[PDB]
């Protein structure tokens, strides 16, 4: 809905960032692509410590110190981003075949009940 | 098309016998990409609605930003903005 | 109170701006006859109103005065 | 046919007269002067081809801006000119350049359709000869647009607007840090 | 064709005899405001000084040694040509429904108040004078800058218009008063006003005597008179060009003119009227605006290059981009978008 | 516009038939310009047989 | 997820007190953890290396072009690192480079080329005088860029006339035309030669060079690297022209004896700049080829990492000359690093490895690289070109070894007291590793790419 | 040079149309619609089916789609002669600002659909239609003045 | 990326033809495809009116 | 005088406007745009759709 | 013809026609007596200033047609602003003069 | 048209000059009359001397009073 008979055609993954529109498609989704994830929703946290270990990439920067100080925030920001990006990365697929494929137990339902759109 | 190519010929060999004068050069190079547009708004013309002259606005936008680097490289042709030399 | 001289260079620039709003009026009345001006509906009076020109002048209402189609337009025009 | 107002398109030997100018000037400025008067007079040609919208974004951002920068650097650290074309500065000109004007009116000619030939070379230099194009009637065209078009495409194409931000994000950035020279 | 080349003298006659006036106004105006008289003396009433002066200053005609006579003969010509008076192609609304002007209006005024800029430009690169040049290129920079945000202002507010001929705006404005009355920034629009085309209150590049006794380069005969009415009708221009979108011609009481035209006329008796009622609506809008211009001349002193460049691209330009960050969000938010 | 498109079958039509008169009589005007010598006037240009518009016309 | 690491980063640069020297190991980090966690999407690559396609103009093509931006990381991270551990602010253009190489790698249609070529080429023109403070960067830019110019508008009018004649612009709508129209053939050339600005082709020779040694070391790294596998990239991905029929031949004929006839040379940049120009001259020649690719993928990599190892390398050897030259550029001369294998000849046996490396001996890389480019050359029947790229890798070996022998002769005298300089060294030592012992997983790659 | 040809002749195969008239059938536009729009659909149909094959639908569609709107004008010049004057004399001042005589339109509108019974069927069910009394709007400038009175006269005597 | 061309209607009986693999039959679109260069150029169409010019240049 | 400082963000915001407003108060219309943009989708309620067309072919 | 093509032609005339006048009757009689520095705001204003104008020369088809993108070319050209505002948020730290020679250190004695 | 106008430069050097400039004051008005002097020596058309003329001046006067039109 949302907007006229135009189509926005996007079957995105790559590097440089998109996202999908309201709705007129069979590929991955807007806002149920947030959705329908797994226990790998840690994995945007996993990522969330990575960007902050270049405490860790400080083998000294300057001579003799360590703990970059609290830019590490921004980092912190990165850390989520990417990670992010690597878990908007698990579209599984919309609902085709021969993969993972617990969509048709998670979201085969919901085409199923909301049966007016 | 002889409007766009006369004018983007004399504009490329005024870049090459150009033994005066640095910015005539620069600028010449310039009018190759208006010498351009005119080869490209005709055909868009002679063919039709928006196909060519989406890239006739793409190169006009990007035509700016060309003079803009020459020009903010060109003022780094040098020492920066003035002092001793030779 | 009021300034009366200040006012009278303002009351001339007003006035010649006046008469000058009035005169385009009237030559746009009397250039199209008695009847207001159409803005550009670009691509369509050339359809319309060109085809008001194959017919008549002015407007009419009735069935078709058309002779040879009224003589249909064709433009033509020479390659760039 | 007002006799004139069919050769009034001819306009291209005024683009040549003054492009002949524009590569033998006296001063260095007098040259990019004359620069804005070609593209006043390639805004003229858009006009009388049936693009006057353009021609109008020309006098905006041609000679409204980087014409207008041409002049702007040309007052300030002003180079050193060698004088105008002088017979020894025209010395090896004509002996490549005639040559080069001969073998790009040959590139003119292979942007020609499709004969594998020197009839195609011929052919476009004729064009205007056998033919005059007919134009036509409205057939359903509903809403009225000329550059409305050209954002409806830069919606389908919305990929290289957000790329050319990129690229007038570098037209910004650049000659910060290249002339600021930070402290 | 003689209908238009009357037509054509009657408004080149309206525009010339106006800003021929408008200086001998604007100088009675301060002198009222600078609690004194102006020109009081001059022939029949003292109306006429301007008209006097012209033909006074020419006869002076000097050529400077330091300079080419070839652009500076020319170049105040060339601001006199573009930038005062076929900016008046477009017609700025013409008060009436009709104009001199086919179509595609408010983007050729931006092409020709663009245009004048290097106008003034190469009339300063004159005299090759390495005290002269760099107040040009001061002059230029603030002038460039300014258009800018007159152009990024007057592009967002066709945003609610969307239609670039010229009349479709001024149709749109009817009913709301659209003008300023949902939008304020004309103030900003007014102080971008005084810059663009400089009559202002910044006075920048006019450093009469700090320089060599001479401020632009003093091309003084014709040259003069060129540079002065080009300055003067640049401000009537772009006084009407404000007037025009971002303050409203067509004042309100033609649209009650419904309530007052059916009590007045029978039907269309030579449309002999209206267009002068509704000059006078767009005249009186546009003497009152530049009234405030005859004001801010003597309200507040120059403006001190360094803070006027602050002034443009740190604060208003910003601002800006906010507003244009919410009348796209906020029409869209509230109903819906413009047709055209 | 719905007005618009209300009246677009109609002046269409009235160009059709237009299309139509001036585009046969060019063919015969042509084939009195090209009798004699045997020549293919009565002849497609375009290779799949479906009707097209006449252009480039010399005046 | 590079748009949002620039918008991030540009900034994190504002409102910097110009330390600018840790933002580079941000950036570094952050392109890491992007490969790390973006390497997941080879799975999805490849089926039968089934493309994708962004809104028509942009293209995925899943095994070639990514695994391009991922050399483009790979690189990308070599040189952040190489930055940390004499700097300006500028990784922000860096990255925007990067933005404009992978858009060309990725790019279905013209508008999208053009774009990103000339975004492409102005990062180039601008990082060539962001070190501002040089009599050689200021007149290499403007030398770099007056020719980028003329090169651009070449671009643009081979793909005008490409215009002119269909009314299409996208190369997925040539589609094997077999009709073969002969100006469709020549705008192809046309377009060819225009991208092939960058190699720097014998008649397009000498401008790239002084340019190259008027940067500073730790710039002409990064653009003789760049846009010689961009441009290529994207000219290997679509190929324009089956065959020469022959322009492109003549081009490669007169760059790869035309630029290794420039034998004698004694600046160390001029040196390895034709080197990383003919070996850029090689993969011209399966520009000539068709439905062929993986010699190039492979070239690009087992050539890249070892123009990176050289660099990098000759980075190192700064510390042992007992003479420098100017501030910006150390080393410019072969005859500075004489006596190199007395001082820590660990780093003369990686130069060694690396420069035979380029003269192809076996074991290593050169039976990996020229032996696919000679499969792919004789697969078509190019029998002629075959024995002039021999004689091009003879020619080219000679003055290979120069350097290894004014390398390892005799040293005046210098041998040991020092303190250290470290931890970048595991880039230089993965680089030289990953040069000498590829021929352990030389067939595992011949199975992946087979299956991609 | 947009010069212009005309040439004449006429062609044998189909009966001859009858044209129509001026700008005014603007102010007819709906009331062609409602009653000859199935002929405007077939016709715009068979069209478009026929890739590329026009000047096939003339002798059917393009002389059946021109006879319902003759039909029409007929119609509407004996049943509200002046009532249709009026109005498109209004609508051709005001630049065909067709919010512009939207006063003169419920004159001509009732009285079409008092004779000819047909109506103003703009498809699409979210706001209101025709009648709004605009109350937030851009109604008209030059209020009719030959044509205030007629709908004046109609709310006095009907 | 195609706006509402004066040359659209000559697209899909080429894009039809190779709607099918027939551009692996190599000759089924050469109808198709050259009748689309028609529309681009009007070549064939220039040539038939310079001969009938110079029928019209010999009487 | 005192710029504005970070840590304490409802301080800074106030240290912010107080003393450099002059990017606040733009940045405010700059977080007034999109942010509200986005608390639309129940504010219209299903208010209203546009509804215009080019020529409507219909079908069999 | 015969709408506004007489007034950018009469115009002209009219200027010669104004300079002209005195270029004949005023007296001349001309008797006798009638490189450089920088900064950089006085050039990368102009240079910055030429970006921000084709910006707007990239804004104005889109608000040209507003309408025929609706939900759509809003969000198109939110990002385009947000990728050009950034720009700006680069540029507002920098851009400004500085007053080179005011000294204030303590003074210190033996 | 000469006499109406009437527009001098200052030259401006002492005690006349504040007399000058009460000339400009409200109540003995310049612009009651037409006298609207500009600070440029090329735009004049009479040069009013006021003050004492130093030895050191004189030189600089002439030279202004040559660039001046006829
Ligand atoms: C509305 C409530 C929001 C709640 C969200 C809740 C969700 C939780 C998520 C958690 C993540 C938090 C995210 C917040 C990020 C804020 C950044 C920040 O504050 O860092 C400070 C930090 C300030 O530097 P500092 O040295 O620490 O402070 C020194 C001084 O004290 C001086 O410091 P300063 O205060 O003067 O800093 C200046 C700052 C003003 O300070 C602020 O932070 C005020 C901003 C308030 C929030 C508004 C922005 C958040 C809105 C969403 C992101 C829009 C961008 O101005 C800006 O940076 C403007 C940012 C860009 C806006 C345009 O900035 C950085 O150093 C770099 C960080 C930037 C990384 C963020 C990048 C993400 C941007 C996404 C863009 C998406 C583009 C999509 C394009 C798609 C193309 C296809
Ligand atoms: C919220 C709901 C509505 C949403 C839509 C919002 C639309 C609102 C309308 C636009 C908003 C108006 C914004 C006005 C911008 C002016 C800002 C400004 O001038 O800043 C002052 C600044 C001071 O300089 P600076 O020292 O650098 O400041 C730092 C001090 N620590 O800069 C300066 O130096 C000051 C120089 C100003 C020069 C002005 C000269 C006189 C102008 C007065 C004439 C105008 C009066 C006539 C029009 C009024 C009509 C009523
Ligand atoms: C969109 C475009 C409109 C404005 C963007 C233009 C630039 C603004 C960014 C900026 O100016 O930040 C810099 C400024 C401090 O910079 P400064 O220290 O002065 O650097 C000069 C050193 N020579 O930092 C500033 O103080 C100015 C920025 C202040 C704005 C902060 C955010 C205000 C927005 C309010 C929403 C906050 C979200 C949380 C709300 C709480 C929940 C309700």
């Amino acid at each position: 809905s949302t907007p006229l008979v135009k189509t926005s055609v996007n079957y995105s993954y790559g590097d440089y960032p998109l996202i999908d529109a309201d709705p007129h498609f069979k590929r991955v989704v807007g806002y149920m692509r947030p959705s329908d994830y797994g226990v790998i929703g840690l994995a945007t946290a996993a990522l969330p410590a990575g960007i902050c270990f270049a405490e860790w990439l400080d083998p000294v920067k300057g001579k003799f110190a360590r703990p970059s100080v609290k830019f590490l925030r921004v980092a912190t920001m990165l850390g989520f981003a990417v990670g992010f990006g690597a878990a908007y990365a698990r579209s599984s697929l919309r609902f085709f075949g021969v993969t993972e494929n617990a969509r048709e137990y998670k979201k085969d339902e919901a085409q199923m009940a909301a049966r007016k759109a | 098309m002889f409007i766009g190519t006369i004018i983007l010929v004399l504009s490329f060999l005024g870049f090459v016998f150009n033994r005066r004068n640095i910015i005539l050069a620069f600028i010449c190079l310039e009018t190759m990409l208006l010498g351009i547009n005119l080869i490209l708004l005709r055909n868009s013309v002679l063919f039709d609605d928006i196909s060519g002259s989406l890239f006739a606005i793409v190169i006009i936008i990007l035509a700016g930003v060309e003079s803009a680097i020459g020009l903010s490289l060109l003022v780094s042709y040098y020492r920066l903005r003035g002092v001793i030399n030779s | 109170a009021i300034p009366f001289e200040a006012l009278l260079p303002y009351g001339i620039i007003f006035g010649l701006l006046t008469a000058g709003g009035g005169a385009m009026q009237v030559l746009h009345v009397y250039r199209n006859g008695g009847v207001r001006d159409r803005f550009a509906i670009d691509q369509w009076d050339s359809q319309m109103m060109e085809r008001d020109l194959r017919l008549n002048g002015g407007q009419g209402r009735k069935q078709v005065d058309q002779a040879t189609a009224p003589e249909a337009f064709k433009h033509n025009h020479v390659w760039k | 046919m007002y006799l004139t107002y069919y050769f009034i398109e001819i306009t291209i030997f005024l683009a040549i007269l003054c492009t002949i100018f524009i590569i033998s000037a006296k001063n260095p400025m007098v040259s990019i002067l004359y620069m804005i008067a070609l593209f006043v007079i390639a805004a003229m040609y858009l006009y009388l081809i049936g693009l006057g919208i353009f021609s109008l974004l020309y006098i905006m951002i041609y000679i409204g801006a980087i014409a207008v920068l041409f002049l702007f650097i040309i007052t300030l650290l002003d180079i050193n000119s060698t004088e105008l074309s002088v017979k020894s500065n025209i010395r090896d000109l004509p002996l490549v350049l005639i040559s080069l004007i001969v073998l790009t009116i040959s590139g003119l000619m292979i942007y020609s359709n499709d004969s594998i030939l020197i009839n195609k070379l011929l052919e476009a230099f004729g064009n205007d000869y056998n033919t005059i194009i007919t134009q036509d009637w409205f057939n359903i065209e509903n809403t009225t647009l000329l550059t409305t078009i050209g954002n409806v495409l830069l919606t389908n194409n919305a990929f290289i607007l957000l790329v050319l931000a990129i690229v007038l994000l570098l037209g910004i950035i650049g000659p910060i840090s290249i002339t600021m020279k930070h402290k | 064709m003689i209908i238009n080349i009357v037509e054509i003298l009657i408004f080149l006659v309206c525009v010339l005899f106006s800003v021929a006036y408008l200086t001998v106004a604007e100088r009675k105006t301060l002198a009222y405001m600078q609690r004194r008289l102006g020109p009081n003396f001059v022939g029949y009433y003292g109306l006429l000084q301007a008209f006097a002066d012209a033909v006074k200053l020419l006869l002076k005609e000097i050529v400077l040694p330091k300079e080419s006579n070839y652009i500076i003969l020319v170049i105040s010509p060339l601001i006199t040509l573009i930038t005062a008076l076929i900016g008046w192609v477009v017609i700025p609304l013409g008060p009436g429904i009709t104009l001199g002007e086919l179509n595609l209006g408010i983007l050729f005024s931006l092409a020709i108040g663009s245009l004048g800029v290097f106008g003034s430009l190469l009339s300063g690169w004159s005299s090759n004078s390495k005290y002269s040049l760099l107040g040009s290129i001061r002059s230029t920079a603030q002038l460039i800058s300014y258009e800018l945000i007159l152009t990024s202002i007057f592009i967002i507010i066709i945003m609610f218009v969307s239609s670039l001929n010229i009349t479709t705006i001024i149709e749109t404005q009817r009913v709301v008063w659209y003008c300023i009355p949902l939008l304020p920034l004309l103030l900003i629009f007014f102080i971008a006003s005084v810059a663009e085309t400089a009559r202002p209150p910044f006075d920048l590049t006019e450093s009469e005597s700090e320089l060599v006794a001479g401020y632009f380069t003093e091309y003084s005969g014709s040259p003069f008179v060129f540079f002065f009415l080009a300055e003067y009708s640049n401000i009537i221009l772009i006084s009407a060009f404000n007037g025009y979108l971002l303050l409203g011609g067509y004042l309100s009481f033609n649209y009650s003119y419904l309530f007052n035209i059916l009590f007045n006329d029978y039907s269309y008796v030579s449309f002999l009227f209206e267009g002068l009622i509704n000059s006078s609506a767009y005249a009186i809008k546009l003497v009152f605006l530049m009234f405030s211009f005859i004001w801010v001349r003597a309200a507040f002193p120059r403006f001190t290059y360094d803070n006027l460049i602050n002034f443009c691209w740190i604060i208003l330009l910003p601002l800006l981009f906010g507003i244009f960050l919410i009348i796209p969000s906020t029409l869209y938010i509230f109903d819906s978008f413009p047709t055209l | 516009l719905w007005a618009r498109i209300y009246l677009m079958p109609l002046l269409q039509a009235e160009e059709d038939r237009q299309t139509v008169r001036r585009s046969i009589a060019q063919l015969e005007r042509e084939k009195e310009i090209m009798k004699g010598t045997g020549f293919d006037v009565d002849k497609s240009v375009y290779n799949d047989g479906k009707f097209h518009a006449p252009a480039l016309m010399i005046p | 997820m590079l748009i949002l690491a620039i918008i991030s980063l540009i900034t994190f640069v504002s409102m910097s007190k110009l330390s600018d020297n840790r933002a580079i190991i941000r950036l570094i980090n952050i392109y890491l953890i992007l490969v790390l966690v973006l390497d997941s999407f080879l799975y999805l690559l490849f089926l039968n290396n089934q493309t994708y396609t962004v809104m028509g103009e942009l293209l995925i093509f899943n095994s070639f072009t990514f695994y391009i931006d991922m050399l483009i990381y790979f690189i990308m991270i070599v040189i952040s690192s190489l930055y940390g551990y004499p700097k300006k602010e500028l990784i922000i253009l860096f990255l925007i480079n990067i933005l404009g190489a992978l858009l060309i790698v990725h790019s279905n249609d013209f508008i999208t080329l053009f774009v990103a070529i000339e975004l492409q080429s102005y990062s180039i023109y601008l990082i060539t005088a962001i070190y501002n403070s040089s009599y050689k960067a200021s007149k290499a830019s403007m030398l770099y860029f007056f020719m980028g110019g003329i090169l651009s508008i070449l671009i643009a009018y081979s793909i005008n006339t490409y215009y002119s004649v269909l009314n299409s612009y996208t190369l997925h709508s040539l589609d094997s035309l077999i009709i073969n129209t002969l100006d469709l053939n020549l705008i192809l050339i046309a377009l060819s030669l225009g991208l092939l600005f960058k190699i720097g082709i014998a008649p397009l020779h000498k401008w790239l060079i002084s340019i190259y040694e008027n940067t500073p070391i730790l710039i002409t790294i990064y653009i003789s690297l760049i846009p010689k596998i961009s441009i290529l990239s994207y000219l290997v991905l679509s190929n324009i022209s089956i065959n020469s029929l022959v322009i492109s031949i003549l081009a490669i004929l007169t760059l790869l004896v035309g630029s290794v006839g420039g034998l004698l040379q004694i600046k160390i940049k001029r040196l390895l700049a034709f080197s990383g120009l003919t070996n850029a001259g090689y993969m011209m020649l399966l520009l000539l080829l068709n439905n062929n690719e993986f010699s190039y993928l492979y070239y690009i990599t087992q050539y890249s990492i070892s123009h990176l190892a050289i660099f990098m390398i000759i980075i190192f050897s700064i510390y042992y000359i007992n003479y420098i030259n100017n501030q910006y550029n150390p080393i410019i001369y072969v005859n500075q690093l004489k006596g190199l294998i007395h001082d820590n000849a660990y780093l003369v046996l990686s130069m060694a490895i690396v420069v035979f490396s380029f003269i192809g001996i076996p074991p290593l890389l050169g039976f990996f690289g020229k032996l696919n480019i000679l499969m792919s050359i004789l697969n078509n029947g190019y029998y002629f070109i075959s024995i002039v790229l021999i004689v091009a890798s003879l020619i080219s070996a000679l003055y290979y070894l120069y350097l290894l022998n004014v390398s390892i002769q005799d040293k005046n005298n210098i041998l040991i007291n020092s303190n250290e300089t470290v931890s970048s060294v595991l880039s230089y030592i993965l680089s030289s590793l990953i040069i000498l012992i590829t021929f352990g997983f030389i067939y595992n790659s011949l199975i992946i790419d087979i299956f991609n | 040079p947009f010069e212009d040809k005309a040439n004449m002749p006429d062609n044998v195969p189909d009966v001859v149309e009858v044209g129509a008239t001026s700008a005014p059938l603007l102010s007819a536009s709906y009331f062609i619609g409602a009653k000859c729009k199935p002929y405007n659909d077939d016709f715009m149909l068979c069209r478009e089916e026929s890739q590329g094959s026009g000047a096939i639908d003339c002798l059917k569609e393009g002389r059946r789609v021109t006879r319902c709107a003759v039909s029409v004008i007929e119609d509407i010049n004996k049943s509200c002669l002046d009532e249709f004057r009026l109005h498109w004399q209004c609508l051709e001042q005001n630049n065909h600002q067709l919010s512009g005589c939207r006063k003169a339109e419920a004159l001509l509108n009732k009285c079409v659909f008092t004779k000819l019974n047909l109506e103003k069927k703009i498809p699409g069910l979210r706001p209101d239609e025709e009648p709004v009394f605009l109350k937030k709007d851009p109604w008209i400038k030059p209020a009719v003045d030959d044509f205030k009175s007629v709908r004046a006269y109609a709310e006095a005597k009907k | 990326t195609g706006g509402r061309n004066r040359c659209f209607s000559e697209w899909q009986s080429f894009m039809h033809c190779t709607a099918k693999t027939d551009a692996k039959s190599r000759a089924q679109c050469l109808p198709n495809f050259e009748d689309y260069m028609e529309c681009l150029h009007h070549t064939k169409e220039k040539a038939r009116l310079r001969e009938i010019e110079s029928v019209l240049k010999q009487k | 005088a005192n710029p504005g400082f970070w840590n304490g963000p409802f301080r800074y915001l106030r240290w912010s406007a107080h003393n450099r407003p002059h990017l606040f108060f733009a940045f405010a219309i700059g977080i007034a745009g999109p942010v509200a943009a986005l608390t639309l989708t129940p504010l219209r309620r299903k208010y209203l759709y546009p509804d215009h067309s080019p020529l409507p072919q219909s079908y069999p | 013809m015969n709408t506004f093509i007489i007034f950018i032609i009469l115009i002209p005339i009219v200027g010669f026609a104004l300079l002209a006048v005195n270029i004949l009757l005023a007296v001349y009689k001309p008797y006798n007596e009638k490189r450089l520095a920088f900064n950089a705001a006085f050039i990368l204003v102009a240079i910055l200033f030429l970006p921000f104008d084709l910006e707007i020369s990239t804004l104005l088809p889109y608000v040209m047609s507003i309408y025929l993108v609706s939900n759509y070319g809003f969000t198109i050209v939110l990002l385009f602003l947000l990728i050009l505002i950034i720009g700006f948020v680069y540029e507002i730290n920098t851009n400004a003069l500085k007053i080179n020679k005011h000294n204030k250190p303590n003074t210190d004695s033996l | 048209a000469r006499q109406g106008s009437f527009w001098p430069v200052t030259f401006g050097l002492a005690c006349c000059a504040v007399e000058m400039m009460h000339v400009s004051a409200p109540r003995y008005d310049q612009d009651r009359l037409g006298i609207i002097f500009r600070a440029s020596p090329r735009q004049s058309d009479i040069m009013i001397v006021a003050g004492t003329l130093t030895n050191k001046m004189a030189p600089v006067l002439r030279q202004v009073y040559d660039q001046m039109p006829e």
